[PDB]
RNA sequence: UGCUCGC
């Protein structure tokens, strides 16, 4: 049974993916008149880069929905008009286009613009931080080349690929070069013969 | 997956790991969190001296 | 004898992001230990990696060897890598989130009383800021009401204490500069500081953006080290989020919604264009049509109706960009290049 | 004129089309000149007072004149996270066949609150998970599902075919520790709603389970809050730049709230006016009419908060209100005592 | 339609980061391969693995291309010297005409230090002093300023005002930076080039 | 007297680009006494301002009237006899330019001193003789009264 | 080991000082801001977050004179006090009025 | 898979209004007059009821029993 | 394609490899035509929030 | 070895 952390990916039904990048408590959300607070709070720079209106309609028709107990649709090439959302706000005594007057949480002061709320259905993805966290010890090694395995079920260490070295020998350092591609990965001491080589 | 190019140029080493990113603004630009568990895993080599 | 501790704080370690297009793809930085299971850095340096947070896997590996770890610190340090080796430019600077919060913070219309800056200002005496005088600048307005403007509050991340030897001093011009002002744009758009205080001009990728060089953090990495410039990085890391929470940006459906005068242009703009591309139509198909040089006459007639079309998309951008009043969201955002542009509005 | 213009930053906030202004509380020395707003106990104790406008069971509104922003978000942030209740924390389970899961079994039991007064116990210890009779309470809830010996043929609705089924959070039945059963008369420990579905059962499973639950604060789990919904609101003062009437009078009635504008026939035309202000939720309608626009104000009162306090059902608001009062001034008196053991 | 032409742009911007991330990756690989060789030795000539000189100087010049603060020059006189004049207001001291202008810079560019710099760059100082001078110049002429710093607006004084500890100043910081900008011997060159020009 | 400018002007046009600012405005104003034209970004939100609005504008080294330039920290909290109180808007600013006219190509006569008030610019433009004291990195307080 | 005072540097200089400040939030930063700002003797107030995972706030003070800023920390703290306390008393006796104009 | 007990937003008791707005799709109720009777003002307590799956039964049909 | 949520009505018997479930899973308030067609909104994979 | 994924 898990809860959802810092690293869990979740979606929103429009392309948006995102990871939890904080877990704020409830006193510190912003609350509006009635007493609302966010649950998930996104970033709006990602609309204009991506120009997700319907993500924005969405919100106005599902907040219309949840208002007057209806399930509006959102068919392709068709659904529930902008116009019936905005009355069917407008009847209810919310605003006309989701912007809501929201005090701070934490100031206690009213924000400078308004906030646009709404329910949105967001959907969590399988791509967990717990399932994806790894860290590799000195662990085993393979047999034919004596070097950490591959995934994380064979308890694999990550790989200094080419690129890597050859950012590396960009840098110029080659003595954590040395380390990392001999040292630490596959040292070993033979015995040369200094007559036949 | 020959022997120059995947155990001679580019191979694999231990003492290393692999997380997801999350954004955390109130850090320096020259310093990196790291979680507590894979703090405890990697482990580096300290000299006693005086 | 040999101790293998925990990885602890101060520790050198390498962060990477498998795919690496140039070496600041890979750089090593200071660990801190958390209690949460991600590996957390300052948002600035995500330009070098290429990283968006949306499930990106980074590596992290701690070197074996005093040699290698002084190496790495010292030639793959943060401070020591703030510039492309391409052609100079900083890459580690203010992104998304940090532009378009300083540009509202250095706004005109930002008017600050002494609660309010007092706290903005503490917001980041955090760290090795907890050292340092706070060096209250004296306030603009004074008799009517005392106000701090929020040029003074951003300058005072350049130089916060009296000892802090940082004279920043620059002179450019902003994205929106009309071209005639001259330091007088009625947008004021021209960027000009003077001792650290930002006398005039409002702040943009522009000059605060990985873009080019005139940036205020390669001014200041070139004058002053990197370890100024990298303070006031964290300094505005730590600012500008607190005033952008504190004052409230959102976007809404009424942010882009059309006018009625937009409308009107549109339609008018529509029924032109698509009269002028019915009569290039018939002048090929029934006539003699112009031939453009160096192109047949179909080309000539996918060339015009393509000028058509995009005269159609220009006028209706322009009338929108008219019709769009201030404090838009959209509009803001992409006046001070943090995110989108004038296409992007045009065509949503 | 410019003394008015002042007037309206240091005591009201405008809200516009775009934006809202004069959000920043000002009242400070050496903000204003013509102004001494240095700090008075006398001019604060006379000016603020507190007003009850309706208080039933588990509902509280009331308005506060005179204090700030700050003290106002500082209760409501006590109110949600700092004033400490009882909850459900430790869960044994014995031989749960239940097709709910058991950890989301705890976890559906750990949100029900517990109608057990939190003053009258204290938080328990680091570790300790047997508990003590002070700061722990125990209800057990065994209930078994089978088929009713009783009951028609076809029998399609699962109450007639089985008995409980459902299992309802009235099944639990407090256990008293050591003299807790003298202390606490019989049914003052019981759950608030004794009504919450926590599952349903089939015949042949069991749900056989102890809860222990132990004092503590909102802010370490949302479980531990007492108040469902304590929020506080700026009261609107609606005005009216010029006269309105006519039909153009209606719009307003249809414009704001139905209940705050009133049309009124003083010469035999309708004319509007503010009747009840605090209806008006400022849903901003206003601005679509393009004439109605320049002829309202709307403000809010910066010295005047409507707070909305409803709670769970643990204790009656007013005394959760009077012990997040008392949180604040513990932790007060706490950096009080700990500043004099410094110096 | 049109949400089924916009559908097919943004599959073909798809496949077309698609095979520029293999085409770029092999380029890189290739590139990389080739170029990491190269060094820069201490005699500020570039030589290969095996000894052979690839250029006498790096670039022609032997300016680092991370401290490149102009485009493609070293540093933006007009920049620093506005730098100079802002970090260091000598209130004290008269202002300099371009004939002083000009002997102040002849002597404090045959010092020492000063021989073991490029000759392009003491060039362009040259230029740039002598075009800053030619500004002065033109300004007392517009504003009939005299040069004996007796005249009555001493306002006048502040639209060109330059003192020679600023022109010292000037010249320092300059020195250095083009000093400081300089390959630093050791570096991979190649490996720097290759990414630079593969990313 | 620290006093380095005064004069009274009268305004021209309050926003020949539009009304750009909530808080702030570009008034251009006409000196009576000299031909001084002023560029001058003030808040109409404390101080509101009309078209033909006539007042005194006072660009003086400090607020003190007794000659006292001891201006290390400035403390609204003290109350004393300054020559704010002469006065209704009091800005604080740096002249960070002056700037010669170019618009004449000999025989100029004609400076512009540009004064960057927390970023709020004023430019005075006109006759060298009446910008006398004016120099650069120099911080000095604007008094406004308007008048009848 | 719940507040603690660090002096602006090595120097220690009363007039600037930092208090740290352990298992806080907002909530009594904020209003002890307010509370002490009203002071006319403090030049500068300011509360900080160090990090949102730890539970600990940083208060900064510098006051005008030689005050040596320990001095209104205590005044902001006594004015809280009375401040909470007569809102609890007014709170009490309106809720009591209420209940007894109610039957 | 069953009606939770604390709203997401909010936090108030809604496991227990659960059975009874069923009890009211039982009766002629419509949905929002329903929500409305049942005391849901703020919306984030009617998202939580009339966006709930009852899938509880469906599975205990295929419960061991 | 990845989002998490319900399976089926026999997800409790069901015994895979690797299984994904949803505690409280809700019906999407803006449903398309095409989620009544397939059945969706009885398997929801998401919560509105 | 195959394949579905994660950027
Ligand atoms: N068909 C099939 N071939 C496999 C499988 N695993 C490995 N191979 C073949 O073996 C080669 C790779 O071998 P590895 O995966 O390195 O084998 P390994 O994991 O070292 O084997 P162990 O040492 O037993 O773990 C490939 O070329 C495959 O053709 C498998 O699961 N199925
Ligand atoms: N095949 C690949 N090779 C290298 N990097 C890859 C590959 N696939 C994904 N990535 C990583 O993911 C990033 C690609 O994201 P990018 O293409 O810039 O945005 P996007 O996926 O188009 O998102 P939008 O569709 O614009 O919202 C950049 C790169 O580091
Ligand atoms: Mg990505
Ligand atoms: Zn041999
Ligand atoms: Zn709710």
């Amino acid at each position: 049974t898990r809860r959802p952390e810092i690293g869990d990916k979740f979606s929103s039904r429009h392309g948006q993916k995102g990871v939890c990048g904080l877990i704020v408590p409830q006193e510190d959300m912003p609350f509006c008149d009635s007493g609302i607070c966010p649950d998930i709070i996104m970033n709006p720079h990602g609309f204009p880069s991506r120009m997700t209106v319907g993500k924005l309609i969405e919100l106005l028709a599902g907040k219309a929905g949840v208002l007057d107990g209806r399930f509006h649709y959102g068919t392709a090439f068709g659904g529930s008009k902008v116009k019936d959302v905005c009355e069917d706000l407008v009847r209810h005594g919310y605003n006309y286009l989701g912007k809501d007057y929201v005090t701070s949480g934490i100031t206690g002061e009213p924000l400078e613009a308004y906030i646009y709320f709404g329910p949105v259905y967001y959907q969590k993805l399988k791509h967990m931080v717990l399932d994806k966290m790894h860290a590799r010890a000195r662990g085993p090694r393979a047999v034919l080349t004596r070097q950490p395995t591959e995934g994380r079920s064979r308890d694999g260490g990550l790989r200094l690929g080419e690129m890597e070295r050859d950012c590396l020998i960009g840098y110029g350092a080659s003595m954590l070069l040395l380390e990392r591609l001999m040292i630490s990965s596959d040292a070993f001491e033979v015995d040369v013969c200094g007559q036949c080589g | 997956q020959g022997r120059f190019r995947g155990n001679l140029s580019g191979k694999r080493v231990d003492f290393s790991g692999r997380t997801v990113i999350s954004p955390d603004p109130n850090l320096r630009i020259d310093e990196v969190a790291v979680p507590v568990h894979v703090a405890k895993i990697l482990t580096f080599p300290e000299k006693v001296n005086k | 004898d040999i101790v293998e501790r925990h990885l602890i704080d101060g520790d050198v370690v390498l962060f990477n992001r498998q795919p690496s297009l140039h070496k600041l793809s890979i750089m090593a930085h200071l660990a801190r230990v958390k209690p949460h299971r991600t590996f957390r850095f300052n948002e600035c340096v995500c330009t070098p990696y290429n990283a968006d947070f949306d499930g990106d896997e980074m590596n992290l590996h701690l070197p074996q060897t005093e040699e290698a770890k002084a190496e790495a610190l010292v030639l793959m340090g943060t401070k020591a890598n703030l510039v492309t080796p391409r052609n100079g430019e900083p890459l580690i600077a203010a992104i998304q989130d940090f532009l378009t919060g300083a540009y509202l913070l250095t706004l005109k219309d930002t008017f600050f009383d002494r609660a309010k800056a007092c706290q903005i200002i503490a917001s980041i005496l955090v760290g090795k800021d907890e050292k340092i005088k706070v060096r209250l600048p004296p306030p603009t307005i004074l008799k009517p009401v005392t106000l701090w403007t929020g040029k003074q509050i951003f300058s005072v991340i350049l130089r916060p204490s009296d000892d802090n030897p940082v004279r920043a001093n620059l002179r450019t011009k902003g994205k929106q500069y009309c071209g005639k002002g001259e330091d007088l744009c009625a947008n004021d758009s021209y960027v000009t500081i003077q001792n650290s205080e930002l006398m005039s001009g409002s702040m943009d990728k522009g000059t605060l953006g990985s873009g080019s060089k005139n940036n205020i953090f390669y001014i200041l990495l070139r004058d002053w080290g990197q370890n100024e410039a990298a303070d006031a990085m964290s300094r505005l890391a730590r600012l500008a989020p607190v005033y952008l929470s504190n004052r409230g940006f959102s976007i809404g459906i009424g942010d882009v919604t059309p006018g009625q005068g937009l409308l009107k242009a549109k339609y008018e703009l529509l029924n032109a264009g698509y009269k002028k591309c019915d009569e290039y139509i018939e002048a090929l198909n029934t006539g003699k049509l112009q031939q453009q040089p160096g192109c047949t006459a179909e080309e000539t007639l996918e060339a015009l109706i393509l000028k058509e079309l995009s005269v159609i998309r220009d006028h209706a951008g322009s009338a929108c960009l008219r019709e769009l009043d201030k404090s838009n969201s959209p509009l803001t955002m992409a006046l001070c290049g943090s995110k989108g542009s004038f296409i992007n509005i045009s065509q949503m | 004129a410019a003394s008015q213009a002042v007037e309206e930053m240091r005591s009201r906030v405008v809200l516009g089309e775009f934006g809202v202004r004069n959000v920043h509380t000002t009242d400070f020395p050496g903000n204003y000149s013509g102004y001494d707003d240095a700090w008075d106990q006398d001019r604060f104790e006379k000016n603020f007072r507190v007003d009850v406008v309706h208080m039933d069971e588990n509902s509280l509104e009331f308005d506060m004149v005179g204090i700030d922003a700050a003290i106002a978000n500082a209760f409501r942030r006590i109110l949600l996270a700092e004033v400490p209740t009882m909850a459900v924390e430790k869960v044994l389970v014995y031989n749960n066949t239940s097709i709910v899961q058991d950890e989301i079994l705890a976890h559906r039991l750990g949100l029900i609150p517990i109608h057990a007064d939190p003053r009258l116990f204290e938080y328990r210890n680091q570790g300790d998970e047997e508990g003590t009779e002070i700061d722990t309470l125990q209800f057990r809830l065994q209930v078994r599902c089978t088929r009713n010996p009783h009951a028609a043929k076809d029998s399609s609705d699962p109450n007639e075919l089985y008995v409980n089924h459902k299992v309802y959070t009235r099944h639990m039945t407090w256990i008293p520790l050591g003299n807790q059963a003298d202390l606490f008369p019989e049914g003052t420990i019981r759950p608030v709603h004794d009504d919450i579905l926590i599952a349903q059962l089939r015949p042949g499973q069991e749900i056989d389970l102890l809860m222990h639950c132990v004092k503590g604060i909102g802010k370490d789990h949302a479980k531990f809050s007492p108040v469902a919904t304590a929020s506080y609101r700026l009261l609107p003062d609606i005005t009216l730049l010029e006269p309105v009437e006519g039909e153009a009078a209606e719009e307003l009635s249809r414009c704001f709230s139905p209940g705050v504008i009133e049309v009124q026939e003083v010469q035999g035309k309708k004319v509007a006016r503010v009747a009840n202000p605090r209806l008006d939720t400022f849903s901003r309608e206003i601005f679509r009419n393009e004439k109605l626009k320049k002829v309202v104000r709307l403000a809010r009162v910066r010295d005047h908060y409507i707070f909305s306090v409803e709670s769970t059902g643990v204790l009656p608001p007013d005394v959760l209100v009077s012990e997040a009062i008392k949180v604040l001034m513990g932790k007060c008196r706490r950096f009080l005592d700990e500043l004099d053991a410094v110096q | 339609t049109e949400f089924f032409f916009h559908t097919m742009a943004g599959r073909e911007g798809l496949v077309d980061t698609a095979v520029k991330t293999a085409e770029t990756g092999y380029m890189q690989r290739r590139l990389v391969k080739s170029l990491e060789d190269l060094c820069s030795q201490y005699d500020l000539t570039v030589r290969s693995s095996t000894g052979d000189i690839i250029q006498f100087i790096y670039g022609g010049d032997g300016l680092d291309p991370a401290a490149m603060e102009g485009k493609d020059e070293p540093l933006e006189f007009k920049r620093v010297l506005d730098n100079i004049k802002a970090v260091f207001p000598c209130p004290s001291e008269p202002a300099l005409s371009k004939n002083e202008l000009i002997l102040t810079t002849e002597s404090i560019m045959k010092k020492s230090e000063f021989l073991c710099c490029q000759d392009s760059f003491l060039q362009e100082i040259k230029k740039f002093i002598k075009g800053v001078s030619e500004k002065i110049k033109k300004t007392r002429d517009k504003y009939g300023i005299n040069d004996n710093g007796t005249t009555e607006p001493r306002v006048l004084y502040q639209l060109d005002r330059i003192t020679p500890t600023q022109v010292e100043k000037f010249l320092e910081t300059c020195r250095d930076k083009y000093m400081r900008a300089q390959m630093e011997p050791g570096s991979a060159v190649g490996a720097l080039c290759a990414q630079s020009i593969g990313e | 007297a620290g006093i380095l400018f005064e004069d009274i002007f009268d305004v021209k046009d309050i926003d020949p680009e539009g009304k750009k600012f909530d808080r702030v405005s570009r008034l251009h104003c006409e000196s009576e006494s000299f031909k001084m034209d002023l560029i001058l970004d003030v808040n109409i939100q404390i101080y509101p301002v009309d078209l033909g609005d006539k007042f005194r504008l006072v660009i003086a080294s400090t607020l003190y009237e007794d000659g006292t330039l001891d201006d290390g920290e400035y403390n609204p909290t003290d109350d004393r006899p300054s020559r704010a109180d002469q006065f209704e808007y009091v800005m604080y600013g740096k002249v960070y330019r002056i700037e010669g006219d170019e618009t004449s190509t000999e025989a100029a006569t004609r400076l512009s001193a540009y004064v960057s008030y927390g970023g709020l610019l004023m430019r005075l433009q006109g006759d060298a003789n009446n910008l006398h004291g004016f120099e650069v990195d120099s911080r000095v307080y604007l008094l406004m009264k308007k008048l009848a | 080991k719940t507040a603690l005072e660090m002096v602006q540097a090595a120097g220690t200089d009363r007039h600037c000082v930092t208090f740290v400040l352990h298992e806080e939030d907002h909530t009594l930063g904020n209003s002890l801001r307010y509370m002490i700002m009203k002071n006319p003797e403090v030049e500068f107030c300011g509360y900080t977050t160090t990090h949102p995972s730890e539970s600990k706030i940083n208060l900064r003070i510098q006051t005008r004179g030689t005050l040596p800023a320990v001095e209104p920390f205590q005044r902001g703290l006594n004015e809280l006090m009375n401040v909470c306390q007569h809102v609890l008393d007014k709170f009490e006796a309106s809720i009591k009025d209420y209940k007894d104009q109610k039957a | 898979m069953i009606i939770p007990v604390r709203c997401f937003t909010c936090g108030k008791i809604v496991g227990n209004k659960w059975e009874a707005y069923l009890g009211l799709l039982q009766a002629e109720y419509t949905e929002g007059d329903a929500l409305d009777a049942l005391g849901l003002k703020r919306y984030c307590c009617r998202r939580m009821l009339l966006a709930h799956v009852d899938l509880i039964e469906k599975l205990l049909n295929y419960a061991p029993l | 394609k990845q989002a998490m949520g319900t399976i089926g009505y026999n997800q409790r018997n069901r015994i895979d490899t690797l299984m994904y479930l949803l505690a409280y899973p809700q019906k999407p308030m803006v449903k398309t035509k095409t989620i009544e067609l397939i059945e969706f909104e009885k398997l929801p994979a998401g919560q509105n929030a």
